[PDB]
RNA sequence: GCUGCAGUUAAAAAGCUCGUAGUUGGAUCUUGUGGAGGGUUCCCCGCCCCUUGCCUCUCGGCGCCGGCCCGAAGCGUUUACUUUGAAAAAAU
RNA sequence: UUUUCGGAACUGAGGCCAUGAUUAAGAGGGACGGCCGGGGGCAUUCGUAUUGCGCCGCUAGAGGUGAAAUUCUUGGACCGGCGCAAGACGGACCAGAGCGAAAGCAUUUGCCAAGAAUGUUUUCAUUAAUCAAGAACGAAAGUCGGAGGUUCGAAGACGAUCAGAUACCGUCGUAGUUCCGACCAUAAACGAUGCCGACUGGCGAUGCGGCGGCGUUAUUCCCAUGACCCGCCGGGCAGCUUC
């Protein structure tokens, strides 16, 4: 199951047979794009963006009003990020930790902690930088963990 | 204290957990309440602490643990107060002070839609004290 | 994981066979063990059976019967060329009378019998008999 | 088990019951709702997990709740489902 | 002990976790009809869109009555696998 | 001499393509929501006992063992009362209960970062499993340098028991036990039971989340969310039952 704890457990979505409208809806496909793109200017995340449509709106998801996902539609703008928000709350975490523990050294708990969210960093880049989404001579480090996140 | 940054996205970061299961419900009012009393300057406005006004009029509703009920007296009266404050500064004035640009001084919201039915967020209010009262 | 599905597959109907059972549940449905069912059909050991359909990858229920013994999974996949099958249908089957290898081949998906005398060697899969 | 039971056609919720993707088909367990109390007087459509603060356009500016599953709506009806 | 072993107590699972090499890895991209060989549908030509995918042609044969048709020439993105040939000293 | 033909190379604007994206694994990662736990770090608060000290009261024995003795004692012990100081330690409550990778983890309150499970018609689209090299943590004892040293206490000195008694038992007592900074890498570090995945009986419980319900119960008089009752769905520590 997890892949750095020893858990295992069930909680994922379960999606519908269905994929008509269904029928009740509006916004034709043109109008939830508009609805998007108002949205990534605030700061609200493909994630996000997903949520506060099906929450409020009328939409069930954008795949079944729109034949494209939420993140190709803001990339063929060209307004997308340049690396993708998972790898960006990796190191946006591990930052805070490495400072717990310059203001204590005697947190070995956390210590161990980073040794586990360090290393799925490392995993998680060898995925996109094989599949030519990140550059060929790009590495994690303190430093470039520093200036990346900011 | 500083040109309306901090102060603005400390507007923002109170006006956000608006809504969840830890509210204090109370003083959030009195917080807003600790960005006005500590607001003792100057053009800048008189200007733009109408709308801070509104939304802090607005938590002089939502306090109220729900729509079936009415509103303890004292909690009325101070109801009204910043409903008169808030006509206040909104006669003296007249700019139109959640948009219509001018030299410039010192927003941003045109850019949030419309400045307009933020604008046309005191008949509401009004009319809700209204019903407020009806009940 | 799941890195065989074939392989995870036999198993429940070997061990709901064994209780006394006649219908089952297997997933998730790969075209390959539509196949070998097809063929473990023919020679009767195992009535009609309904593919259920999902997006996923579906799932497959299956009517049976007790004549059936047991059907094995090979995994890994050899070769086989012809000479080479003798010995392994030897040591696999009860009987020389009986039983049935399968494997598949350029020709398709088949029983031993049939590979003989269409001169094809190929990989195998598993047996039953 | 009585060990010779159906499972072709299964009972309407005494075998649809179960756990959503421990059924033959997956289902979701979740459904909208058509609304449109007073305290704003506009038909709203809401998710039943609202997972975030719905907002109000008119008098009050809170609709929902976010708990732990479901949400907690508040003194305005407005219900369905429709259909799904 | 590959076929074909064992590790609770008989000899025996690193104190525990992370981790590169190595090994292993989900689902998904085509079926019916006349003739021929074998049954009573099913397994060399073709047909629905495809059928050994194409052309382009030009030089040296086959045709039919200048004009026209079809074999050989580039190949189907690449391999494993399988099947057929070639080539394998004698003695044993 | 000049075009032409052929080959080759490079540039613009326009037609023609159904003009080009398989699903989201009862695989994994990531976001979001409400919770949960003696999980960890830092700060802070509290209780009683033990020992020592001062003061007050009464008088002869007190310690201890199977039985004794060493030892303690009219400058008075033990005992009773009152106040103060030091260090150590978190009882009963505390359970085939919980959390942690393991080693382990119980007084108050706050701060700092972390995590599991569950809920979700959100996101990504195979990003996975197990592992030579290499890496972090790792009881107690021990070693090095500082602080501290109530209590217990290897060593050691005594008193008994024993033919003998370097022991079991009694008195005294150093190192150590405690804290801070470096080392040390071992244990019956035991479920003596690798990790990941699939399938295959029944039954009653318990901890956590979610959902469904004839009702009692809290308050403000009334579906905020609390307690008790009944049932259902996940994953977790366990038990009972059998050809």
């Amino acid at each position: 199951g997890r892949m750095h704890a020893p858990g295992k457990g069930l909680s994922q979505s379960a999606l519908p047979y269905r994929r008509s409208v269904p029928t009740w809806l509006k916004l034709t496909s043109d109008d939830v794009k508009e609805q998007i793109y108002k949205l990534a200017k605030k700061g609200l995340t493909p994630s996000q963006i997903g949520v506060i449509l099906r929450d409020s709106h009328g939409v069930a998801q954008v795949r079944f009003v729109t034949g494209n996902k939420i993140l190709r539609i803001l990339k063929s703008k060209g307004l997308a990020p340049d690396l993708p928000e998972d790898l960006y709350h990796l190191i946006k975490k591990a930052v805070a930790v490495r400072k717990h523990l310059e203001r204590n050294r005697k947190d070995k708990d956390a210590k161990f902690r980073l040794i586990l969210i360090e290393s799925r960093i490392h995993r998680l880049a060898r995925y996109y930088k094989t599949k030519r989404v990140l550059p060929p001579n790009w590495k994690y480090e303190s430093s470039t963990a520093s200036a990346l996140v900011a | 204290e500083i040109t309306h940054a901090v102060v603005i996205k400390k507007l923002n970061e109170i006006l956000q957990a608006r809504g969840k299961k830890g509210t204090d419900r109370a003083a959030q009012i009195e917080l807003l309440q600790l960005l006005v009393q500590i607001a003792s300057e100057n053009n800048l406005g008189e200007g733009v602490i109408v709308k801070i006004k509104f939304n802090i009029i607005a938590s002089l509703y939502d306090y109220n643990p729900n729509l079936a009920t009415y509103m303890k007296p004292e909690m009325w009266q101070k109801c009204l107060d910043c409903i008169n404050e808030l006509m206040d500064i909104l006669f003296a004035n007249p700019n139109i002070f959640v948009g219509e640009n001018i030299l410039e001084e010192s927003e941003n919201l045109q850019n949030v839609d419309q400045p307009l039915r933020v604008r046309g967020c005191i008949l509401t209010l009004v009319e809700r004290m209204d019903e407020e009262f009806t009940k | 994981v799941r890195m065989n599905v074939l392989a995870d597959a036999l198993k429940s109907i070997n061990n709901a066979e064994k209780r006394g059972k006649r219908q089952v549940l297997i997933r998730p449905c790969s075209k390959v063990i539509v196949r070998f069912l097809t063929v473990m059909m023919k020679h009767g050991y195992i009535g009609e059976f309904e593919i259920i359909d999902d997006h996923r990858a579906g799932k497959i229920v299956v009517n049976l019967t007790g004549r059936l013994n047991k059907c094995g999974v090979i995994s890994p996949r050899f070769d086989v060329q012809l000479k080479d099958l003798e010995k392994w249908q030897n040591n696999l089957l009860p009987s020389r009378q009986f039983g049935f290898i399968v494997l598949t081949t350029s020709a398709g998906i088949m029983d031993h019998e049939e590979a003989r005398r269409k001169h094809t060697g190929g990989k195998i899969l598993g047996f039953f008999f | 088990m009585p060990l010779a039971k159906d499972l072709l056609h299964p009972s309407p919720e005494e075998e649809k019951r179960k756990h959503k993707k421990k059924r033959l088909v997956q289902s979701p367990n979740s459904y909208f709702m058509d609304v449109k109390c007073p305290g704003c007087y506009k038909i709203t459509t809401v998710f039943s997990h609202a997972q975030t603060v719905v907002l109000c356009v008119g008098c009050s500016t809170v609709l929902c709740q976010p708990t732990g599953g479901k949400a907690r709506l508040t003194e305005g009806c407005s219900f369905r489902r429709k259909q799904h």
